[PDB]
RNA sequence: AUUCCGGUUGAUCCUGCCGGAGGCCACUGCUAUGGGGGUCCGACUAAGCCAUGCGAGUCAAGGGGGCGUCCCUUCUGGGACGCCACCGGCGGACGGCUCAGUAACACGUCGGUAACCUACCCUCGGGAGGGGGAUAACCCCGGGAAACUGGGGCUAAUCCCCCAUAGGCCUGGGGUACUGGAAGGUCCCCAGGCCGAAAGGGAGCCGUAAGGCUCCGCCCGAGGAUGGGCCGGCGGCCGAUUAGGUAGUUGGUGGGGUAACGGCCCACCAAGCCGAAGAUCGGUACGGGCCGUGAGAGCGGGAGCCCGGAGAUGGACACUGAGACACGGGUCCAGGCCCUACGGGGCGCAGCAGGCGCGAAACCUCCGCAAUGCGGGAAACCGCGACGGGGGGACCCCCAGUGCCGUGCCUCUGGCACGGCUUUUCCGGAGUGUAAAAAGCUCCGGGAAUAAGGGCUGGGCAAGGCCGGUGGCAGCCGCCGCGGUAAUACCGGCGGCCCGAGUGGUGGCCACUAUUAUUGGGCCUAAAGCGGCCGUAGCCGGGCCCGUAAGUCCCUGGCGAAAUCCCACGGCUCAACCGUGGG
C-alpha cells in the first residue's frame, strides 16, 4: 500500500537498508479526488484506534461565508483555478487551496474534503 | 553483557613450586591440621582481604570512609582478632597464625575437649561439639569472642557422659 | 516482535518504591491503571498479604478482598490490582484500623497509623485547572480525581493549592494555598519525605519546572520543585506526617 | 517433648488464631502431627475438629521444631478457606 | 606480590623475539564418596529438516435449546439444578523461543509532542425514548474418500439495523473566562453544513399489587492512569590497495494522506545537501546494564539473568480488532514434505520433550496448577510444557568424608601388632517434610565397616647420579636440550615431590609485554629521521592592564531502572544463597 515511512536515502546521498517489515500503523491511503458533480457522494473510514473519517469523492453543494459570519448552501458550478495542481483546476478537483465559482461570485475553499465531508470557503470581495 | 558467576573464594599461588612457600605451608598444614592446601589459602585470602580493606580506608576520607572504618574495627573484635582498645593501625599487624588460632577445631583443642587436632576435626565432624545450644559440623568455623565460651560437649552425645572412656582418655591429659 | 500492551511483569523489573522480595519469585503484579503513577503506587494485594500479614497465599487475599472488608479513601475496593498512592487512606472497618500510604526518607510506600477523625479526610493538590462545557471550571488532582465547581468560585482555587475533601462523599472542606509560609511535605526527589514551610518560589525560561525553597523544623534550607511541595497547612500540619 | 507458644495472633478478616510455637525434644524424632496437635489442643483449650497444623519444622542440628498452625472459628470458613491438600495431611477430610 | 626466570658467545654486556610461571571460557584422556545454593547445559558448524503428545482458554448471574433427576395440578402446563454443544462477550497482538538481518535515531542518556492513538481501570457532570430484522442450536433431506459443505422450516439475546435527541468534525464572524514559559489549544455567543449512542439488559432480597433496596452492568463529554507512535542534542567498530557521492536528491510555495509533524507522496519553483575532522563504498556485528583479566591506566568479550530491538522456511500482501499486516489465524510466488477412491486436500518445533543431519561440541518423548503471575468469571473457580517439582550431565560456587585415641614395634614426613572409641558418610527402619513423591532434617539398629586418583621426577621448577631393557634404533622434547654400549633426561621396577575428588592434553582472551608506551617505549653504530627546503589545515605559542564566565573549580535541584559490586546486621548450622540499611 501507500507506505509514509522513512526514506531510503540518507541526507549526505547514501543508501539505507531497512531493518523490519513494513508496519500496519505506517500506511497511508489513496488520495481522494473530489470532484463537482451532480450529487453528493461519501464515505466513512475507520481509522487507527476505531475513530471515523468522512471522506468525500463528489462535491455538489458548498457552504460560503462573507466577511460577517452569514453563511449560505449554494452550487458549485466550476474550479476556477487550483495553485496546488496545474491540472485539477482543469478537471474540476476540489482541495484545500481551490477557487471555485458558484452563483455568488468566486469563493477560495478553506477546508479539507478529503478529511472534512464537507466543502467550505470564503467569498473574494 | 553476561550473568553473574560464582567467583572462587581462595586464590591460587603464583607460582606452584617455590621452596620458601613450600616449606612455610607445609609447617603450617602439619601444626594445624588441614585437610588441603586450599583451606589454608582460602584463610591467607581473608587475611589479605582484611588488609586491603584497611589500606584502602586509611587513605580515604568521608563519612562513609569512616563508617566503614568503625564498622571494619568492631567486626575484627567481635571475630577477636584484635583487642577492644585497637586502632586502624593494629590491623596491618595481623598474620595467619592469628586467623587459624579461631577456626573451630583449633578452639576445641586449646579448651581441651579432644587430646588432639586430629581429634577435635572428628569430634566436629561427627557432631559431638555444640556451638550455644546448636551443633555444628565446620571445622573451619570462626568462633565468635562473645560466644567462645560456650563451647562443649553436645549434651546428646556419648561424650556429654564423664563416664565415657573416650572422655576419660581426653581428660587425662 | 512486540505487537501490543504488555500484561506481565518480572520481579526484578518492579518499581523502586515497592516493599518486595525481587527474587523470592519470578511474577510481580502488574497494577492496573487507576489514580497515581506506577511510581507512587504499589497493587492492593502486597498490602493485603506481605504489608500487614493478613493473608499468606493470593487465593485467600482474593478471598478476604472480595467481601469488602477493605476500604480504601471511603469506597470498597475489590481489584487486587488496585493502585493505591501518596496521601491515600486504607481503613479496615472491621479491625478499626487506618493508615495513610507516605512515602519515606528513601522513597519507599509505608502505612503511617492514623486517628478515626483523620479517616475521612484526604487531601489533593489541584494538579491542573481548566474548564468544561457549560462555563463550569473542573479541577483535576494529583490522583487523577476530578471536581467541577461553578465560575462564581473561579478565583477560590488554584494550581498548586491543596483541597481537603471528605471522603467518599467528596465535599470541599477548605482550600489550603501555596504562598510563602505554607506547610509542605515532600512527596518525590532526593529531599523525599521531608517537611517544612515555603520560603521563596523561582521561574525559569522554556519548559523547566519552577524551584520551591523549604525551611525545616532545624531551620535548614533546602530545595526541591513546586510540583514535589505538597501543602498540608497553613502554618502547621493539619494532618499527622510522621 | 515441650511446647512452648512464641506467638499468638487473631485474625478476624479470617475467623482464625495464628499460633507460631516451638517444641523442645532433645534425643527424641520429631513429633508428630497427631501428637503436636493434641498438646496444643489440650494446653490452648481449642476444638480439636476446627484446628490445623500448617507445619513442622525440624532444623540442622538442633533440638527445637518450630511449628506455625492455625485454629479456627468455624469448620464451615475453616474448610471454606483451608486449602484440601493440608486438610487431608491432618486427617480432617477423609478424601 | 606494582616480581621474574631459560635460551644468541670459547667467555661478557645489550637490543630483540620465543618459551616457562597465573587467572577465565570451550572441547577432551584418566579418575570419582557425599550434601547444599545458583541467573548452567544444541549459542560457535545447519535462522538446516521434523513422526507423535502437549504449549489459550474462560463465562450457565447475556440467550434459546437438548438429555437426566425431583416437586408436582395432572393429557394440559409450571418451577427448579446436574450434563451437553450452539449463538454471544472477553482473551488468544502478553507470556515462550532464537540472534538471521541491521553501522541505523537500532541502542544508552537528557529533553520535546503546543504535531498524536490508546481496549482494560479511576474520578467527575449527564442519558438510557420508539421501532424493525434475521440466523445459530433444533427438525427434514443430503453429498464428498477425506478436508469440507448445499437446500427448506423454526426461533432468542448484552446479536444486528433504523428513527429521535444528546453528542462529535470542518469552516466563518465575535467575548476574552482557563491551563501554560509561550496558545493553530480549552471555554462563551451567533452562522452554514456533514457524521451521529445505548443493554433500564442480568442476578438476589422484599413487597398483594404498584413500588423499593443491593450486586454486577450499557452509552456520551472532560481529565487521569497503562501501553505505545513519532522527533531532537550527545555517545559507542575497522579499511585509502575505497576519493569523490547525491538527482526526490537539498530547500521553498501549494496540496493529498496519516491518529499525528515530515519529500511520506504529488504539482510548481531554484541548486542545493554530504565529504580527507574520512562522504560513498566494502568487511564484521543485535545495542546496553554487565562479564574475564590486570596494582592501576588499559585490553578483550558482550549466548544463558534484566531492559530495548528484530524474526517465525525465503519474500510480498492484505481481513477482524484499541492494539497485527499476527510463531501454534488468512492469500500468492519460490523451495521441501504428506494423505488421496487421482477428482482433490494439508504442513513447516528460532515453544516444552523427542528424532535426523551437522559436527570436537550440548539432557526426560516425566508429575502439578499446591506457591508467583496471566486470561476469563460477581464469586467459588477453570486453564496455562509460563512457572513450580523431580530425572540425566565432572556447568559454577560453599561445607565435608575416605576414621580417631592409647600402648609396643620398626627400613620413623609413615606402615604394622594388641586393646578401645565415633558413625559425617554406607545399609535398614519411624516421624517431619512434598500438591503427591523424592531430596533434606530429628531419632533408632549394624558396623571402620562403603569410599584416591592424576601429572611429574636434568634445568626453568619441588622431587633419584638408584636398579633392569634399547645403543643416533625405539624414542623424549612448550624452550634449552637428551639418546652413538657406561641414559638420574626413552620403556618398566622401587623410591621421591605437587595438587587431591580432582588431575592432565588442545584452541581462545588478559597479565607476562615499558613488544603499542597519555601514565609509560625507541630512531649515530642493533628496526627505525623523508636526500634537502618553502608552505595549507591541524597542534603548540612573549610580557602588562581592563571586560565576559565558553572551558575549569565549588555549592545546590532533576536524573543515569532492577539484578550485579563493597560494607555492617539478621535468616537458612556458619558459608555459598537470600532479606534490611549505607556506599
Amino acid at each position: 500500500a501507500i507506505w509514509q515511512g522513512r526514506s531510503l536515502k540518507k541526507p549526505s546521498g547514501g543508501r539505507i537498508v531497512l531493518a523490519r517489515k513494513k508496519r500496519k500503523r505506517e500506511l497511508g491511503r489513496e488520495p481522494s479526488n473530489t470532484r463537482v458533480a451532480e450529487q453528493d457522494k461519501r464515505k466513512i473510514i475507520r481509522t487507527y484506534g476505531g475513530n471515523r473519517k468522512v471522506r468525500l469523492t463528489a462535491a455538489a453543494y458548498a457552504n460560503v461565508f462573507d466577511k460577517s459570519g452569514k453563511g449560505r448552501k449554494v452550487r458549485i458550478i466550476r474550479v476556477i483555478e487550483n495553485p496546488a495542481n496545474r491540472q485539477f483546476a482543469r478537471r474540476n478537483i476540489i482541495t484545500k487551496g481551490a477557487i471555485i465559482e458558484t452563483e455568488i461570485g468566486k469563493a477560495k475553499v478553506t477546508s479539507r474534503p478529503g478529511q472534512d465531508g464537507v466543502v467550505n470557503a470564503i467569498l473574494l470581495e | 553483557g553476561d550473568p553473574k558467576r560464582q567467583r572462587k573464594k581462595y586464590e591460587t599461588p603464583p607460582h606452584p613450586w617455590i621452596k620458601e612457600r613450600l616449606d612455610r605451608e607445609r609447617v603450617l598444614m602439619d601444626k594445624y591440621e588441614l585437610k588441603n592446601k586450599k583451606e589454608l589459602w582460602k584463610h591467607e585470602t581473608q587475611l589479605k582481604n582484611f588488609r586491603r580493606r584497611a589500606r584502602r580506608l586509611l587513605a580515604a576520607r568521608g563519612k562513609q570512609a569512616e563508617i566503614e572504618r568503625e564498622q571494619l574495627l568492631a567486626r575484627l573484635k567481635r571475630l577477636g582478632l584484635l583487642p577492644e582498645d585497637a586502632v586502624l593501625d593494629d590491623v596491618l599487624s595481623l598474620t595467619i597464625e592469628d586467623i587459624l588460632e579461631r577456626r573451630l577445631q583449633t578452639i576445641v583443642y586449646k579448651k581441651g575437649l579432644a587430646r588432639t587436632m586430629r581429634q577435635a576435626r572428628q569430634l566436629i565432624v561427627h557432631g559431638h561439639i555444640e556451638v550455644n545450644g546448636q551443633i555444628i559440623r565446620s571445622p573451619s568455623y570462626l568462633v565468635l569472642k562473645e560466644e567462645e565460651d560456650t563451647i562443649t560437649y553436645a549434651r546428646t552425645s556419648p561424650f556429654a557422659n564423664p563416664q565415657h572412656p573416650e572422655r576419660m582418655m581426653i581428660e587425662k591429659a | 516482535a512486540r505487537k501490543g500492551p504488555k500484561r506481565h511483569l518480572k520481579r526484578l523489573a518492579a518499581p523502586t518504591s515497592w516493599y518486595i522480595e525481587r527474587k523470592a519469585y519470578k511474577w510481580a503484579v502488574r497494577p492496573r491503571p487507576g489514580p497515581h503513577n506506577m511510581r507512587t503506587s504499589i497493587p492492593l494485594l502486597y498490602i493485603v498479604r506481605d504489608y500487614l500479614g493478613y493473608a499468606k497465599t493470593a487465593r485467600e487475599a482474593r478471598k478476604i478482598l472480595n467481601e469488602g472488608k477493605f476500604l480504601v479513601d471511603g469506597r470498597v475496593r475489590k481489584d487486587y490490582k488496585f493502585p493505591v498512592g501518596i496521601m491515600d487512606v486504607v481503613s479496615i472497618p472491621e479491625t478499626g484500623e487506618h493508615y495513610r500510604v507516605l512515602p519515606n526518607r528513601i522513597g519507599k510506600l509505608i502505612l503511617h497509623p492514623i486517628s478515626e477523625d483523620e479517616a475521612f479526610i484526604k487531601p489533593l493538590r489541584i494538579r491542573n485547572k481548566r474548564m468544561i462545557k457549560g462555563a463550569r471550571v473542573q479541577l483535576n488532582f494529583h490522583d487523577g480525581t476530578n471536581h467541577i465547581v461553578s465560575i462564581a468560585e473561579k478565583d477560590n482555587y488554584f494550581t498548586s493549592y491543596t483541597v481537603l475533601m471528605k471522603v467518599p462523599e467528596r465535599e470541599i472542606l477548605e482550600v489550603l494555598p501555596f504562598e510563602k509560609g505554607a506547610y509542605v511535605f515532600v512527596t518525590q526527589g532526593k529531599n523525599v519525605a521531608r517537611k517544612g514551610r515555603i520560603v521563596e518560589i523561582k521561574r525559569f525560561p522554556m519548559g523547566w519546572p519552577d524551584v520551591v525553597t523549604i525551611e525545616d523544623e532545624e531551620g535548614e534550607l533546602f530545595d526541591t520543585l513546586k510540583e514535589y511541595a505538597f501543602v498540608v497547612g497553613t502554618d502547621k500540619p493539619k494532618i499527622s506526617l510522621p | 517433648m515441650e511446647i512452648r507458644i512464641k506467638e499468638i495472633k487473631e485474625n478476624k478478616l479470617i475467623g482464625r488464631k495464628e499460633i507460631y510455637f516451638e517444641i523442645y525434644h532433645p534425643g527424641e524424632p520429631t513429633p508428630s502431627r497427631k501428637d503436636v496437635k493434641g498438646k496444643l489442643v489440650a494446653m490452648l483449650d481449642l476444638n480439636p475438629e476446627t484446628t490445623v497444623i500448617q507445619y513442622i519444622r525440624s532444623y540442622f542440628g538442633s533440638y527445637i521444631s518450630k511449628g506455625y498452625a492455625k485454629a479456627y472459628d468455624s469448620k464451615e470458613r475453616m474448610l471454606y478457606i483451608e486449602p484440601e491438600y493440608i486438610l487431608i495431611r491432618d486427617g480432617l477430610i477423609e478424601k
